[PDB]
């Protein structure tokens, strides 16, 4: 059972640089790809053989591609803390950027790297056996992770097809953001993301600086604040694939039973019990209470409040020291209470899935080591809230016709602005309608 | 045991109501104090 | 003589087959490793039941373990006594079951059921004379709802005279642990119904009240389960290993269970359920094991039998035992409450005993009641299946895969005949 | 959003409140029962003891 | 101004809710409690 | 063959129970561990009527400890003498009635009754022949007097041919300890009247009196309170459990005391009760114990019997001794005190006799009177009450809670004739 | 069962402070929170050897809350049950209940929820403040009213400290009491009585100090909560909770303000000389000069009274002792409670604090009694809020705040009630 990562964009190479860290760790890898001689602690030897693949000599190469336009980024990475780690051809770096056109790095720029990038995923794929399916990272509001993405997707789907694809899509919050273009490059790309990526989890910063405010107590975050949270989530919900447990739920059943209709499809994604140092020892942990924290409407990282909408159906992937007794108690009051609903064609909502590995936490690291961790990854209906705001700031500016000219200029037209909008909108009606 | 129920129920609502006069002026004090303060927003006490 | 051959599947049947060929393989006293290590000379006498020696004493159960991931395999061989089955049977598959019947029963089990007939078959020819088959396996999953009815289609294809127990677990309201329960337990108790010959209906629910209530325990887990699904499955062949005052062979069982060829869902509970706390206080006598018998809080499966009428049962009795007293409590039961039980039927209750209790006891019993109030079981399922089937949820992952909705039609149809049937007979 | 949020709480207390005056209700249903039948068989007891 | 009005306008309709729902809360304790002096009498009866 | 469950209420009635067993099993001869290592058999002889055997000679009383907190539960666990107890007996809820007869009765009672039903419904199935049941308990608290009441009206209901033996310690203004005894004396004792078939009058100001008077004790604490009770209690019911000249069980007591079919409420006292100063300068003859027996300040109830005349009276005596010896005894007392004896009835009193004394008391005996001074304690309660309900006090805790005024107002009518029953026929 | 504890205002959280420097080594638990079945009514275990309390204390000025965090016990705590505002109600019961007060009520809400949460057998809550401040009253009633409005069914213990006649800090003091009035006579089930002036007096007299501080005060008083709670930590010969004493001390809704009694308060240099028997240290808590309230019980009749003893104590010396009191006749028990004592007796003697100013004595008397004699408390405030009210000063302060006059006549009205019923009852 292997799965291969492919990170595009600013946010594809970051998440990537604070995820990695994790997974190399969590396996007990160094950082030059060689476990300890002397000590070692790990559940198994085909434990790491998911992410990492061992080549002759104990020395093992991780399953990423790590693929930009920009090379002001990918060289970061090359000279930062793990060169020795990846090995040169799992990093991909144009000549020039995209720069926030989303034509730009789809069409003219992204022609010229998309084959090479695919020709290194095929010859990463062969190496590998149990390929469960492709996880990708990637911001939307951009110009590499949304046009070059975007065309990788298709370029994936046209090769293999039916392959699982777990897309962690970034877009931008309705206050913080950090373009001026982000609505066309979020729209342009949703019209195609709609139809290729089978489970797109949705994030946002602004949430995720909420969070580690509200919880982790710290007033100033960033980016390598936020990153190792989503490094947190990937590793809880990919450990069932790695470590065992009661209750396993791997790639396959979570994008088997969490997807009712081939359309109805986007996630939100929470992790509880997200707590600082300080109060972790002064917080006694339960099952119940994590549950209750991670289901709350103020821990959720994208900025949808879920009381205007109704749980289609729910996944939450336990870890550690959980016993399979006072989770089914306390998700059976969960059920019993009312603050938040489900949809009367679903009576049985959720998916529990236990691991018998705990969390474990970076050295020097914001968030504390406990005992016990969840994530749940909920389909629900408000996020047509999301796309309803967006789609209301995308055509203030589109009836203005700004920044045309960027695009058109760099080769496309009005029917794909068109095109994506009615498009979203069909998606818009698409979920309140089944939402009734 | 009708008459005896029934005379127990009438005698705990007037109880009651005897509370609810004291939440019909709430509600009419609070009506009041919240039209004055909204003009106030702008100048609490200089327009004073 | 009377040989027994087990199947199992599902990642919830290969962990129960896994205990219960712990209880029996300790009961008839072969260590870990494979010898026999046992103190009286009364259990080798049966053990080929159960067992074949290859060479020098290795004893190898008769088991056939199935699945589509090696996850579940690698579980069964790291736990206790994981060295005793022999390695060519581990039939796994490479893919996973995903949840999905279509999946179970008609894509994966074409490349997988017809490799794992020829490891049954060749167990059939090395065992000299089959008395049938006992299956433990799931409802709620995708291997065992799915693969596992699959083979039961199969081998009931091959051998039409041996008979068929059927340990299957089905989902329940408040244990909802997956969210398409609904489609795999009725695509799976259709085949079931028609193909089996006594389906030993469990849950998960009755085994965390049982565990609470009765076993007082603190924190009840899948092994405490498995422990006691195990305890019944080898109180149901008790009678076979051992000799007894009145003997009972699972064709007895079914003949004295079943009047009808269809109705044979039965429902099962153990005897006796006492705390560790208050082990010493009890009295181990035939009134006491009849009264904890006959009760909603012992049967292991969620049913209110007062809630209904028993149309048969049966009581297994292990230990130095009089039938004087066993039959005049198993009558005094049967006259306090004639309602309960079916008017056009003298003796509703059969029983039988064996003078050998199991290990670590001294007076044992097992019930298996063939009762009319199992119908609200398939009840809950049925109108949960209405109402998530009349909008198509998660419908394509189905037919998507070379299934039909006339498929699903067809399955809720036969749970509503079958339910129609038991609560006609009231 | 507290408005919202209120009116689902008061919606619950209400559903709350009907479904402990329907158990209520089926309690004393049961009572009145109880009480006719044991009228009709202390007359029963009356014929038995005549 | 108008953002105002409309914030004054949900805190008196927060704040009638509130009243209103303690009311009819009041309302549904009597007439419980009204059915629980029914039902001990009725216990009482037939015990003897 | 005859049977007796004992059952505890409250925090009184459970420590009474609990040194009650603990003499009682002494006098039977097992150790708290309840495994039997005592000399003799006419101890095991007759033992049925209390214990039960669980596994090889461990015995455990058949008794049922309940009330509304677990601390009291964990303090008799931990005293000595405690490990005897079935788990299974102890039955409790969490929150605590709070000395409310509403919570004890309406509520708290209503929640909790269901559930002590079913175990004394097992106590009562697990036996052979029962004749009477045993209750300890006190009228001036919720957890004993409004949940005890309900109890035995729950057991009246089930069990309408059976005695009660009431063991009620009436709250005494003088040793008062919470504010509203009279709310809870009064509406208990109206039930009591109707359904309780020998209620056991006791009170800690006799029982104070009679340790500082004949005991002389320096710092008398509960214990050797609940020791004197455990005493009598355990002396009233040896015509069972020991073989005596003249043998008078249960029932014969019952209805050679009760001349009328409500004036059961009895006055109790016990013989001999030394300083271990004096005990060694006296004589254990007939004739002083039965006038230590009939010595006033001995009785265990602050009514004087010289405040009025003996409806009946009843003697055990418990040792060899000579029968003639006892008759003239008592006949030498009636004709010497005449005056106190009811005109209309000959030969007021009843003595019985045991061959077995308790043990380490070469001689014992116990005295049941049936005296007509009762009228005083209940006199002297219904003052309170009516002092206290002129103004309504304390009454809202019980009205807003589920009372009317007039159940009130008929407590005091009844407990009022009951009271004048007794002066009517003095 | 449990009791979770609100500290609001200054007085609330020092007093706190006491108690919890009380309770840790009451319990033994080092004040770092690590111990080296019983705590559970106000610690809860977490952790590995970790022991964090049931208590919330919020104020507005910041200035004393994080002083708690300074000290030496900020490892006990939860670090955000410390609520903090910014800036106090400044002794305005209109500014703390309106202008700053609602901004953090919310969030004391929030708290005290999944504080109950992790709470099982919930017995009620018990709430310190003092009514003669500004965030004491104001923030203390709207609080107060909306756990009456959550819970309802829980009750309340409020031990609020008041105006004493002399002593007084402030000069609107009066004005915010007789605004507490009205939350204080309907959401508080038990109110207990703290004045300074009377605890300032028996510190002069029995335990001889000259010039007593902040500190005694609240060790006296958290000698006394603990006194109350002990019944419910410990074991006991004959026990009561908050349910029995409720059902014994409240006899009429509108009737719940009791006075506390604490004895033998005794220093070191005179407990070896005092031997220190129950009928003395019984008669010494009834003395009418060992109440920590100023109200003269000979202008007035006793109602009810609860006795709890700690320590080496049999049953037959306090029904001896109650019986000399019933004799007695310098205190007239109203006719309506022939029986009014609520003895109780536990079996864990004081625990003296180091560097205090208690002896270990072995056995303690708290005594709470419910009598007539506190109209004269309320007649005297009354007549003293008048005074200032006539000319309307100090008025326009709660006036621009945003509360109007309303307020105050019914608060005074609410107060003449309050008043008559009492002299009735008194009847
Ligand atoms: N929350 C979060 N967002 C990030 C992070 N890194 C990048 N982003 C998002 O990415 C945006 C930066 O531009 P991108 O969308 O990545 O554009 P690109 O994919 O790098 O392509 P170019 O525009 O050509 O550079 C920011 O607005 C962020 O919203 C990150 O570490 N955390
Ligand atoms: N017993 C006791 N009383 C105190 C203590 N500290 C302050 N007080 C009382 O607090 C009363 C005045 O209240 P404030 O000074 O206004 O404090 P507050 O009640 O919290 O009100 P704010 O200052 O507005 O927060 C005085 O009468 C003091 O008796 C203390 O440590 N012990
Ligand atoms: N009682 C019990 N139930 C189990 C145990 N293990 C799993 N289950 C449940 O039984 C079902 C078995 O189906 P599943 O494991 O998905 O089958 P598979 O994954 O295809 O092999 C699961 O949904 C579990 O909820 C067990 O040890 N005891
Ligand atoms: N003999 C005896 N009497 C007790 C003991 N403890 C309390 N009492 C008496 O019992 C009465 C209280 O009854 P209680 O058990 O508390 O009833 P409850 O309030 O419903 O729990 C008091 O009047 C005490 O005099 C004890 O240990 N022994
Ligand atoms: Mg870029
Ligand atoms: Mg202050």
């Amino acid at each position: 059972r292997e799965v291969i990562s492919i990170h595009i964009g600013q946010a594809g190479i970051q998440v990537g640089n604070a995820c990695w860290e994790l997974y190399c760790l969590e396996h007990g890898i160094q950082p030059d790809g060689q476990m300890p001689s002397d000590k070692t602690i790990g559940g198994g030897d085909d434990a790491f053989n998911t992410f990492f693949s061992e080549t002759g000599a104990g020395k093992h190469v991780p399953r990423c591609i790590f693929l930009d336009l920009e090379p002001t980024v990918v060289d970061e990475v090359r000279t930062g803390t793990y060169r020795q780690l990846f090995h040169p051809e799992q990093l991909i770096s144009g000549k020039e950027d995209a720069a926030n056109n989303f034509a730009r790095g789809h069409y003219t720029i992204g022609k010229e790297i998309v084959d090479l990038a695919l020709d290194r995923i095929r010859k990463l794929a062969d190496n590998c056996t149990g390929l469960q399916g492709f996880l990708v990272f990637n911001a939307v509001g951009g110009g590499t992770g949304s046009g070059l993405g975007s065309l990788l997707l298709e370029r994936l789907s046209v090769d293999y097809g039916k392959k699982s694809k777990l897309g962690f899509t970034v877009y931008p919050s309705p206050q913080v953001s950090t373009a001026v273009v982000e609505p066309y490059n979020s729209v342009l790309s949703t019209h195609s993301l709609l139809e290729h990526t089978d489970v797109a989890v949705m994030l946002d910063n602004e949430a995720i600086y909420d969070i580690c405010r509200r919880s982790l107590d710290i007033e100033r975050p960033t980016y390598t604040n936020l990153n190792r949270l989503i490094a947190q989530v990937i590793s809880s919900l990919t450990a069932s694939l790695r470590f065992d447990g009661a209750l396993n739920v791997d790639i396959t059943e979570f994008q088997t039973n969490l997807v009712p209709y081939p359309r109805i499809h986007f996630m939100l994604s929470s992790y509880a019990p997200i707590i600082s140092a300080e109060k972790a020892y002064h917080e006694q942990l339960s099952v119940a209470e994590i549950t209750n924290a991670a289901f709350e409407p103020a821990s959720m990282m994208v900025k949808c409040d879920p009381r205007h909408g109704k749980y289609m159906a729910c996944c939450l992937m336990y870890r550690g020291d959980v016993v399979p007794k006072d989770v089914n108690a306390s998700v059976a009051t969960i059920k019993t209470k009312r603050t938040i609903q489900f949809v009367d064609w679903c009576p049985t909502g959720f998916k529990c899935g236990i691991n018998y590995q705990p969390p474990t936490v970076v050295p020097g690291g914001d968030l504390a080591k406990v005992q016990r961790a969840v994530c749940m990854i909920s389909n629900s209906t408000a996020i047509g809230e999301i796309f309803s705001r967006l789609d209301h700031k995308f055509d203030l500016m589109y009836a203005k016709r700004a920044f045309v000219h960027w695009y058109v200029g760099e080769g496309m037209e009005e029917g794909e602005f068109s095109e994506a909008r009615e498009d979203l909108a069909a998606l818009e009606k698409d979920f309140e309608e089944v939402g009734a | 045991n009708r008459l005896r129920v029934e005379a127990r129920k009438e005698a705990m609502l007037a109880g009651r109501a005897g509370k609810f006069a004291d939440v019909q002026a709430t509600r009419i004090k609070t009506m009041r104090q919240l039209i004055e303060n909204r003009k106030y927003v702008e100048k609490h006490r200089k327009l004073h | 003589m009377r040989e027994i051959v087990h199947i199992q599947g599902g990642q919830c049947g290969n962990q129960i087959g896994a205990k219960f060929w712990e209880v029996v393989s300790d009961e008839h006293g072969i260590d870990p490793t494979g010898t026999y290590h046992g103190d009286s000379d009364l259990q080798l006498e049966r053990i080929n039941v159960y067992f074949n020696e290859a060479t020098g004493g290795r004893y190898v159960p008769r088991a056939i373990l199935m699945d589509l991931e090696p996850g579940t395999m690698d579980s069964v061989r790291s736990g206790p006594y994981g060295q005793i089955f022999r390695p060519d049977n581990f039939v796994f598959g490479q893919t996973g079951a995903g949840n999905n019947w279509a999946k179970g029963h008609y894509t994966e089990g074409a490349e997988l059921i017809d490799s794992v007939l020829d490891v049954v078959r060749k167990e059939a020819e090395s065992c000299d004379c089959l008395q049938g088959f006992q299956v433990c396996h799931s409802l709620g999953g995708g291997t065992g709802s799915g693969m596992g009815t699959l083979l039961i289609s199969k081998i009931r294809e091959e051998y039409p005279d041996r008979m068929m127990l059927t340990f299957s677990v089905v989902p329940s309201p408040k244990v909802s642990d997956t969210v398409v329960e609904p489609y795999n337990a009725t695509l799976s108790v259709h085949q079931l119904v028609e193909n089996a010959d006594e389906c030993m209906v469990l849950d998960n629910e009755a085994l965390y009240d049982i565990c609470f209530r009765t076993l007082k325990l603190t924190t009840p887990t899948f092994g405490d389960l498995n422990h006691l699904i195990s305890a019944v499955m080898s109180g149901i062949t008790c009678c076979l290993r051992f000799p007894g005052q009145l003997n009972a062979d699972l064709r007895k069982l079914a003949v004295n269970l079943i009047p009808f060829p269809r109705l044979h869902f039965f429902m099962v509970g153990f005897t006796p359920l006492t705390s560790r706390g208050s082990q010493q206080y009890r009295a181990l006598t035939v009134p006491e094991l009849t009264q904890q018998m006959w009760d909603a809080k012992n049967m292991m499966c969620a049913a209110d039998p007062r809630h209904g009428r028993y149309l048969t049962a049966s009581a297994l009795f292990r230990g130095r035992m009089s039938t004087k007293e066993v039959d005049e409590q198993m009558l005094n039961v049967q006259n306090k409450n004639s309602s309960y039980f079916v008017e056009w039927i003298p003796n509703n209750v059969k029983s039988s005993v064996c003078d050998i209790p199991p290990k670590g006891l001294k007076m044992s019993a097992t019930f298996i009641g063939n009762s009319t109030a199992i119908q609200e079981m398939f009840k809950r399922v049925s109108e949960q299946f209405t109402a998530m089937f009349r909008r198509k949820a998660f419908l394509h992952w189905y037919t998507g895969e070379g299934m039909d909705e006339m498929e699903f039609t067809e399955a809720e149809s036969n749970m509503n005949d079958l339910v129609s049937e038991y609560q006609q007979y009231q | 959003e507290d408005n919202f949020n209120l009116e689902g709480r008061i919606m619950g207390d209400l559903r709350a409140m009907e479904e402990e005056a329907a158990r209520l209700n089926s309690q004393i249903e049961e009572g009145r029962g109880a009480k006719r039948d044991t009228l009709a068989e202390i007359v029963e007891a009356e014929r038995q003891i005549m | 101004a108008a953002h105002a009005d409309e914030v004054f306008s949900l805190e008196n309709r927060k704040q009638q809710l509130a009243l209103s729902m303690e009311e009819r809360k009041q309302e549904v304790e009597v007439h419980r409690d009204g059915l629980r002096a029914e039902l001990r009498l009725l216990r009482e009866d037939v015990h003897r």
